[PDB]
């Protein structure tokens, strides 16, 4: 039985024709205050997968190592560790899986919930959801926490269902990804301005990017918004 | 001394080649196998003319649909069989149906190599597992202490074993009728037996798909017993 | 890996000899010679300083040891053997004793205590028996003081007096002519003195012998004062000094 | 744990170890078990180079394992009480679960299993013991006698020996018993018992101890004097 | 539920209702109530379903056990006892059941045996169990003689799972009846309620307040 | 505190027929108002023409299917790859629910498939591992709403013979697998309207002799 | 001679004795072949039977389905090594959702035989392992040995006169790799080079033992009937 | 590995006897005689020191005679600190009894425990024997006064009249001899000493080379008492009887 302390809040993503892109803030809330801010909830798996972790913080640092272990157990012994025995996301994502709900039945879970994005190596796009409770889904679009009630509403006017994927390209779907980043940063009282975004294609590979900005914000109706009702001055 | 589970310069672990050379000096089992059913019958060999030959159990029921004869230290095979009920009976309660003759022969013989320095030794006594079930229909096993097992259209273990498979090789056939095979059982039995055969110092039985695994009455195995002197007198 | 002598490694030949605990007597008579004498108002025990080399430090190394403040003891035999009888005889007196009683254990108690540890090296798996010999000297108010011998097979006995190790044989013959039930303490300390020259060769002195005794209440030597009841321990250890000054009226 | 593999297989195929502790058996006090139409009669053999014993407190030869059922036996003395001893707490443990006494030949069975299973475990001998154990089941008046042995095998007898000189008493009664007649009444059972350990014993005083056991838990021991007066019995028409 | 089992001159007669409820919601009307241990042994389900089903199947497996190493078919109190005996090792933890023990021996002859959660072990001649049992008690105990005939016994328990089946809102859908005998149980029948009822209304005259 | 447990909402369906058995589905899943994915599979094809699906705590209904998948593997394995029975699958399948008593895996569990005589099985369980076969069940969020229905149209309780006074009941008979078809799309889109955490798709495995078929139907996405 | 009687032993040029007798004990056992191509793995067996009343011992188990071996020595330390290997490519499954490569199968039986010949009390495993296998890097064949040692193969073969097979799959080399796409080709070939061994006896329906795994292939088994094509 | 120093302290030999036990009882044959009489007012414990030094501690001393309870007392022949082992266990376990049943332990009942004892270390746990051979002396209201002895084996007997250690078969004849049923404790002191004094390797028999105790209802109405013999009190009885 756990609670959690040093948190981070929503991460979204969702897949688009060639891939995959995900997206989280860099902060790390204490309660209300807003503790960290060069924490970075996006953990690259090799050249092929990210895991987006949110909630509690300490526990995200223990699944870090076991993914950077991960790596290191996969190339002992294995001359394809670089090539057709590399890692990849639906074997990594398992793997958590298996972790989450085995903590979860011992009464003791890692307080996160977890998105691991990637490209198989087929070419088919991965993206699976799995959280403290070890419940697990896939979908088009995910998301966690605030995101899950205000992101993906967002992103399903993109890719509303399977077909809508080949249909959408890289710019469209990074598009509809940065403006769900801002939406959140208006509305979730522990998100922050700064956060990173990867994209992982089947052409192009890995792409991370590190301290992008939300911007282009609206607040300039703010100045006539006067009193709660009778006010005028 | 020298280890437990060591091997011989040959290839083989002392222990368990030891065991064989104790099963030899046991009373001879028999069993056949045909279409109709499967008999199992053994010498009960008692030691003195006071011990009640009725108390001698050497053949034993593992469920209704698997019998099994032993030859050897037959002390040995008390945790044998007991293993076998429950293996047989927990199967039925896991999957509510009958286990294979195959699975429980295996699960029997799954005992036999733990042993070493696990029990002490390996068993000093040989099974002769008969059975029936719907997939593989009626089954004859040899299960012996090295972890082996055999099935066998027929099959002789104890004393006599090497005179009594020789006849075997010559009198089994595909077609044989289960009244056949009971009076083959009786006619090999009484060539290798010291003591004249008779009912009270053999015992007969066999498993059948309708009636299940019946044990012979010393009154009906006699009849068999003169029934079989009848027929060889008369050519 | 592991244990796997969990059999006994001391076993009855067909003569009916325990032949480990015979050899470990063997090794307490090669044993440097160590004594006791009991007298009227205490006990004293003595033992040779054998230096392994001059260039070490034989202060440094205590045959004559503290177990409780009214008990002592010294050995022949195997050293190393007997350092970790020690360490586990001062364990038991607190274990076994005083944390159950609030007080230390009188002397035939230990020595109990001590034998039984003997005893089960005797008889327990993968292991071989003590190579010493003990001698216990004690006080305990309802017993008065006492001498107790401890042997390898964990036997122990009570002695008036009493000598172990390499010339013990002739300073037991020794003994039984001085000793008598009339003895004080200071005549005791000067017998131990004398039996012990004859089994010395080199230097005999202060620095090349070791003596104790269970005596009488040392109150300057007890740290503290405010309690009346506590009143310091009758184990004292002689100095040097004191050993030589005996020595001159010998 | 004292792991050590004592009970092994020879190259001839023999287990050294539990022959050894037939051997054992061999050297014990003879005890025999003789079962009539209506009864069972334990006899046991007791040496006489022990003068000075107390009889009152000494082990007696013959143990009631429950009030239906007794045991005796042949071997090492010691070795006997660790058996019974498990026989009395299995005897309790059966009433306790299936609400009825042992069978003799469950009882039996248990006695045997446990003998076996010091003959192939790690660490352990065998014992150095056989049983005559005798009875009548729960609401039976079928007379039961069985005897087990080191290895753990056990059979039903009509009248069996066990001990020192058990093969010159198995040679008496193989000829003296009859089974389509067996002995009548109790009064013939005992002298027959009586009769086959005279053939070994020496003299008939404080050697002999006979126990007779009758359905229905209704066991008694025979004093010195009604043990005398069937020695007395026997050597008066063995003159003839 | 609702469960019964009475000892008469022909044996013993088993009967139960059908219905199983999680709530007010009725989960099943055709659930079976009574556990086939052996072709000689019977098993009545009233508390925790998996339980009893789980633990009466596992009786069943521990009496063939026994038959096979004793040669001999097990005792109704042996069987009842190594259920009692085990339920009682999970005292506390939350076991759920009331069950009847019922078999016909030749040395017992036919016996019944009330088997608790709580470790409760009864020997009787009459036992009914569930939230309905108040009401078949009510017709046992005014009907039941020792001198009944098989014909009679049988009804006697289906007509008292009915009047249960109507009162208590947690009993119904069919009655399942068992007779046992020394050579084994014989089943007699599912009955279910909805026309049991009417039937039982007509001919008997019983049940006024109903209109039908 | 924390809590273990959790609901992913949806429903299913299983129906038997004379030669044949569906076992349906709605491809929802959800958390408290929150829609997690409109296709995420709950209807699993587990070998030897076993379906199997357990709905209700997602995380334990994967478990489970995952273990009892893997039992059937080793089923294979330790029996000479003996085909596993609808029958001994169910009983199986109540040692791994009872295997967990006193800890359970919060799912209604369901399984479908042909009986050895070739005829259509359905078995359900609590929980816990009570089971029972049946022609017909629905279990999940939806199953009060839908369970009703199917003893009228399946198992034609409280139907009788028209001018028969009430008398004599309308006979029982097995459903052509169309008919089963329609009873269960008509089930699922009855159950969309009236119950939040039911739509999005429905997706059907029907098992016959010849093997396990699938069909699919866009459900309500409200 | 006195450094045998335990694995635990080293003699004084440097030899395990006890390792060695293990050895032997696959040298008695029946002759079994194995080789592969670059889309299919083939495992061949002559199996063996007490008497003519007697069954054939079974030489060929599954432990996933795309992975499986042949045996030669004591079949009950087959039965602990392959149950050893299904929990393992099982493990692989479950937890990682991926199936066991063939190089990681033989690391771990490697292992698992090392420890049994360094400690006392155990003793080395008496039996010789032929593990096919079709992976993410394609067709595999691996002998696995009990002193621990696990080769990768392009063909072998091990039990009495295992020379014979041995050598005619070394001649044979260049023609059978290139069996691409041609499952009934490479068994005739795998066919042929058991027939290297034999002594007396001849291949007969019962005899045969056959199996076969690859692209677009299970691993499974052929026997009875379904071997009469190869004869 | 260890195999090859395991001297198989718990198997049989080709004649079905236990090595361990029998070289156990060969070495008690060496030890000091001691000698138990029971008598129909009274038990007599006598025992000889081994071979005393002028300058042992005799008053302050116990060597052969133990107190297990104040009903029950034990003579010793064997590896003293065996005994002792044995005697402390011996006192717990009547303990035990007298704690659960609020009485004191039977005479049987705790000879026999002990004797299940010794036969565990001849069966199973590969260690060495105890050499030590006892003999009880005690009292109970069922049986009265008991005497019975236990040896390596784990077997045990009771008796009239019975010595262990060595010379037990020159005292056995001479028990065997003078031992009448009817006789008291005072009678018995005196078999007892006169046997020791004839079967003894000494010279002659003296205070100092003697244990001896006695079990007597000679308290004040039906209880026992138990007389642990002084140095003075064994002189002077030794005086009584003539002996020196
Ligand atoms: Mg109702
Ligand atoms: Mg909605």
């Amino acid at each position: 039985t756990q609670q959690p302390i040093v948190t981070g809040t929503s991460v979204i993503s969702m897949k688009y024709d060639n891939g995959v892109i995900i997206a989280a803030d860099n902060l790390g809330s204490y309660g209300s205050l807003l503790r960290f801010n060069g924490v970075e909830r996006l953990i690259p798996v090799g050249d092929n997968t990210v895991v987006g972790i949110s909630g509690d913080i300490s526990d995200m640092q223990h699944i870090e190592r076991l993914l950077k272990d991960l790596v290191t157990e996969n190339a002992y012994d294995n001359p394809l560790a670089d090539a057709e025995e590399a890692l990849e996301p639906s074997y990594i994502f398992e793997y958590l899986a298996t972790v989450m709900y085995q903590r979860r039945s011992k009464m003791n879970p890692l307080w996160n919930a977890i998105i691991v994005a990637g490209v198989q190596s087929n070419g088919d796009q991965f993206l699976r959801y799995v959280n403290l409770l070890g419940v697990t889904y896939s979908s088009p679009t995910l998301a966690t926490g605030f995101g899950a009630h205000m992101a993906n509403p967002l992103l399903r006017k993109v890719v509303d269902r399977e077909s809508d994927i080949p249909k959408t390209t890289v710019q469209v779907a990074e598009e509809a990804i940065v403006n769900a980043m801002r939406v959140l940063y208006y509305r979730d009282a522990r998100s922050s301005r700064n956060f990173s975004l990867a994209i992982i294609d089947k052409n192009t590979g890995l792409t991370f990017k590190k301290n992008l900005q939300v911007e282009n914000m609206k607040w300039d109706f703010a100045k006539d918004i006067k009193g709660y009702g009778t006010q005028k001055i | 001394d020298r280890g437990v589970s060591t091997f011989s310069p040959e290839g083989r672990l002392f222990q368990v080649e030891y065991s064989l050379e104790a099963i030899k000096l046991g009373s001879t089992a028999i069993g056949i196998a045909t279409k109709e059913g499967v008999v199992l019958g053994v010498e009960k060999r008692a030691t003195s003319p006071l011990l009640e030959s009725d108390s001698i159990e050497k053949i034993v029921e593992i469920d209704r649909h698997i019998g099994c004869a032993m030859s050897g230290l037959t002390a040995d095979a008390r945790s044998m069989i007991e293993h076998a009920r429950t293996a047989a009976v927990t199967h039925n309660l896991y999957y509510d149906e009958d286990i294979n003759v195959e699975s429980l022969t295996q699960s029997v013989c799954d005992l036999a190599l733990r042993f070493g320095e696990l029990m002490s030794r390996p068993f000093g006594v040989a099974l002769l597992i008969a059975g029936h079930d719907a997939d593989d229909g009626y089954q004859l096993f040899h299960a012996e202490p090295s972890g082996t097992f055999y099935r066998y259209n027929a099959k002789a273990i104890g004393s006599g074993s090497e005179g009594a498979q020789a006849e075997l090789l010559n009198e089994w056939h595909s077609s044989l009728t289960l009244k056949e095979a009971e009076l083959l059982v009786l006619k090999i039995l009484k060539q290798v037996m010291e003591e004249k055969l008779d009912e009270n110092n053999a015992q007969l039985s066999c498993i059948t798909k309708q009636d299940g695994f019946k044990i012979y009455d010393n009154e009906k195995t006699a009849e068999l017993i003169k029934e079989l002197k009848e027929k060889e007198a008369a050519e | 890996m592991t244990d796997r002598y969990s059999f006994s490694l001391t076993t009855f030949s067909p003569s009916g000899k325990l032949g480990q605990i015979d050899y470990a007597l063997t090794a307490v008579k090669q044993g440097v010679t160590s004594l006791g004498i009991k007298a009227t108002n205490g006990v004293v025990i003595a033992t040779e300083k054998k230096s392994s080399s001059p260039l070490a430090m034989s202060e440094t190394l205590s045959k004559v040891s503290l177990l409780t403040p009214d008990i002592g003891a010294v050995y022949s035999g195997m050293g190393p053997d007997y350092r970790v009888l020690v360490d586990k005889s001062r364990k038991v007196a607190h274990t076994s004793y005083k944390r159950i009683y609030g007080e230390y254990p009188p002397t035939k108690l230990l020595v109990s205590e001590v034998a039984k540890i003997m005893q089960e090296a005797t008889q327990s798996g993968g292991v071989r028996p003590f190579g010493v010999s003990l001698l216990i000297a004690g006080h305990d108010e309802f017993n008065g003081f006492s001498l107790y011998q401890v042997d390898p097979s964990g036997s122990y006995f009570p002695w008036k007096a009493t000598a172990i190790g390499k010339g013990s044989v002739a300073a037991k013959t020794f003994l039984e002519k001085r000793w008598n039930d009339e003895l004080e303490l200071e005549d005791a300390i000067h017998i131990a003195l004398l039996t012990l020259k004859e089994s010395v060769e080199g230097e005999f002195n202060g620095d090349t012998i070791e003596l104790a005794i269970i005596g009488d209440e040392n109150p300057d030597l007890l740290g503290y004062t405010g309690i009346p009841t506590d009143k310091g321990p009758r184990f004292r250890k002689l100095t040097s000094q004191e050993i030589n000054d005996r020595l001159e009226a010998l | 744990g004292y792991d050590r593999a004592l009970s092994i297989f020879s190259p001839d195929g023999h287990i050294f170890q539990v022959e050894y502790a037939l051997e054992a058996v061999k050297r014990g006090t003879c005890a025999v078990g003789v079962k009539g139409k209506n009864c069972v009669v334990l006899g046991c053999e007791r040496r006489s180079t022990l003068k000075l014993q107390d009889t009152r407190i000494t082990p007696s030869k013959v143990s009631k394992i429950d009030s239906h059922v007794v045991l005796s036996f042949s071997g090492l003395n010691a070795d006997s009480r660790i058996l019974i001893e498990k026989a009395r707490v299995e005897a309790q443990s059966h009433r306790l679960t299936l609400e009825d006494p042992v069978t003799v030949e469950y009882l039996t069975r248990y006695v045997a299993g446990v003998q076996q299973r010091y003959t192939q475990s790690g660490g352990v001998r065998p014992f150095g013991v056989s049983t005559l154990i005798a009875g009548f089941d729960p609401r039976d008046d079928e007379p039961k006698l069985y005897q087990t042995e080191p290895s753990g095998i056990y059979s039903s007898w009509s009248a069996q020996t066990i001990g020192r000189n058990s093969k010159t008493v198995r040679e008496f009664l193989e000829k003296n018993y009859d089974r389509k007649e067996p002995p009548a009444t109790v009064e013939e059972c005992v002298k027959l018992t009586v009769r086959s350990l005279l053939e070994v014993v020496q003299t008939g005083a404080k050697n002999i101890e006979i126990t007779v056991v009758k359905p229905d838990s209704d066991i008694v021991a025979l004093s010195s004097e009604e043990i005398n007066q069937y020695v007395t019995q026997i050597e008066q028409e063995k003159q003839e | 539920t609702t469960t019964l089992a009475f000892r008469f001159q022909g044996g013993i007669i088993v009967a139960v209702d059908s219905r199983a409820t999680a709530g007010n919601w009725v989960a099943s009307q055709t659930v079976k109530k009574v556990i086939e241990i052996n072709p000689f042994l019977l098993g009545t389900m009233a508390g925790g379903a998996a339980d009893f089903q789980f633990w009466e199947t596992w009786l069943g497996s521990q009496c063939r056990l026994h038959e096979l190493r004793e040669k001999e078919r097990i005792s109704v109190a042996a069987a009842s006892k190594i259920l009692s005996n085990l339920v009682y090792q999970y005292k506390g933890a939350g076991l759920s059941m009331g069950t009847m023990i019922c078999g016909y021996t030749r040395k017992e002859g036919p016996t019944i045996y009330y088997v608790d959660s709580d470790g409760t072990r009864l020997k009787g001649d009459i036992f009914c169990v569930g939230s309905g049992q108040t009401f078949a008690y009510g017709v046992l105990d005014s009907n039941y003689k020792w001198d009944l005939s098989v014909e009679d016994a049988l009804y006697l328990g289906k007509r008292s799972i009915l009047a249960a089946a109507h009162r208590d809102a947690y009993s119904g859908g069919s009655v399942n009846l068992y007779h046992v005998t020394e050579d084994g149980w014989i089943y007699h029948g599912n009955h279910d309620v909805g026309e049991l009822f009417w039937k039982v209304k007509e001919e008997e005259g019983s049940f006024n307040n109903v209109i039908g | 505190q924390f809590n273990p447990y959790g609901d992913n909402g949806g429903t299913i369906l299983g129906i038997a027929g004379e030669d044949f058995a569906v076992l349906a589905g709605d491809t929802r899943n959800i958390t408290d108002y929150s829609i997690n994915s409109r296709y995420e599979p709950k209807v699993f094809d587990c070998g030897d023409n076993i379906v199997m699906s357990a709905n209700g705590f997602a995380a334990d209904g994967d478990a489970l299917v995952k273990r009892f998948k893997n039992s059937v593997k080793w089923y294979h394995f330790d029996h000479n790859d003996k085909k596993l029975s609808i029958n001994s699958a169910a009983r199986n399948i109540q040692h791994l629910l009872y295997g967990k008593r006193f800890f359970p895996y919060y799912v209604h569990t369901i399984i479908a498939g042909l009986d050895e005589d070739g005829k259509g099985a359905v078995y359900s369980f609590d929980p816990v591992g009570s089971y029972e076969r049946e022609q017909c069940r629905a279990g999940g969020a939806a199953a009060s709403l839908i369970m009703p229905f199917l003893d009228n149209q399946v198992n034609f309780k409280n139907q009788y013979e028209p001018g028969t006074n009430g008398k004599v009941k309308k006979p029982l008979k097995y459903l052509s697998v169309e008919e089963v078809i329609k009873l269960v799309r008509d089930s699922f889109t009855s159950a969309t309207e009236r119950h939040i955490q039911v739509g999005d798709g429905l997706e059907i495995l029907i098992v016959t002799k010849d093997g396990v078929r699938k069909e699919f139907y866009e459900l309500k996405r409200d | 001679n006195n450094y045998d009687g335990d694995t635990v032993t080293f003699s004084p040029t440097g030899r395990l004795f006890q390792v060695e007798y293990a050895l032997e004990a696959i040298k008695q056992g029946s002759v079994t072949v194995g080789l592969r191509s670059n889309t299919h793995a083939v495992l061949v067996a002559l199996k063996r039977n007490a008497d003519e009343l007697s069954s054939y011992q079974k030489k060929i188990i599954k432990c996933d389905e795309h992975m499986g071996l042949s045996l030669a020595g004591l079949a009950p330390d087959a039965r602990v090594l392959s149950n050893y290997l299904r929990q393992q490519c099982n493990y692989s499954s479950l937890v990682f959702n991926r199936k066991l490569a063939v190089e990681r199968a033989g690391h771990l039986l490697c292992d698992k035989a090392q420890k049994n010949t360094q400690s006392y009390g155990g003793r080395p495993y008496g039996v010789g392992l032929l593990i096919i296998g079709y992976d993410k890097s394609g067709a595999h064949l691996l002998e696995f040995q009990p002193s621990g040692n696990v080769t990768e193969l392009y063909g072998t073969a091990i039990g009495a006169r295992s020379q014979g097979a041995k050598t005619y799959l070394e001649r044979t080399l260049d023609t059978f790799i290139k069996i691409d796409g041609n499952p009934d080709e490479l068994i005739k070939a795998g066919v042929e080079a058991i027939s290297q061994s034999l002594r007396d006896e001849s291949l007969t329906v019962d005899n045969l033992s056959i199996a076969i795994v690859g692209k677009d292939t299970p691993f499974t088994i052929y026997d009875g009937e379904a071997v009469a094509k190869y004869i | 590995g260890s195999r090859r120093y395991d001297s198989r302290t718990t198997i049989f030999s080709p004649e079905g006897r236990l090595y361990q036990v029998e070289y156990a009882l060969e070495s008690i044959s060496h030890a000091g005689t001691a000698i138990g009489i029971m008598a129909s007012d009274g038990i007599v414990l006598a025992a000889e020191r081994k071979v005393t030094s002028t300058l042992l501690e005799q008053d302050t001393s116990t060597e052969k005679l133990y107190k297990l309870n104040d009903k029950i007392a034990v003579a010793v022949a064997g590896l003293t600190a065996d005994a002792e082992i044995l005697i402390n266990t011996a006192r717990i376990h009547a303990q035990n009894y007298l704690k659960t049943y609020n009485e004191d332990i039977p005479v049987e009942i705790l000879v026999r425990r002990l004797s299940d004892i010794k036969q565990g270390y001849t069966q199973h746990g590969g260690l060495r024997p105890f050499g030590v051979s006892f003999i009880y002396a005690g009292y109970d209201d069922r049986y009265g006064y008991q005497l019975y002895t236990s040896n390596p084996s784990g077997n045990y007997t009771g008796w009239k009249a019975i010595s262990v250690g060595a010379n037990t078969s020159a005292a056995q004849t001479l028990l065997q001899m003078d031992y009448k049923d009817d006789m008291k404790v005072d009678d018995a002191i005196e078999l007892a000493l006169k046997t020791l004094s004839k079967t003894t390797d000494s010279s002659a028999l003296t205070y100092d080379r003697l244990e001896f105790a006695t079990i007597r209802k000679g308290a004040n109405d039906g209880e026992v008492y138990q007389k642990i013999f002084k140095p003075q009190e064994i002189k002077d009885i030794l005086v009584k009887t003539g002996i020196t």
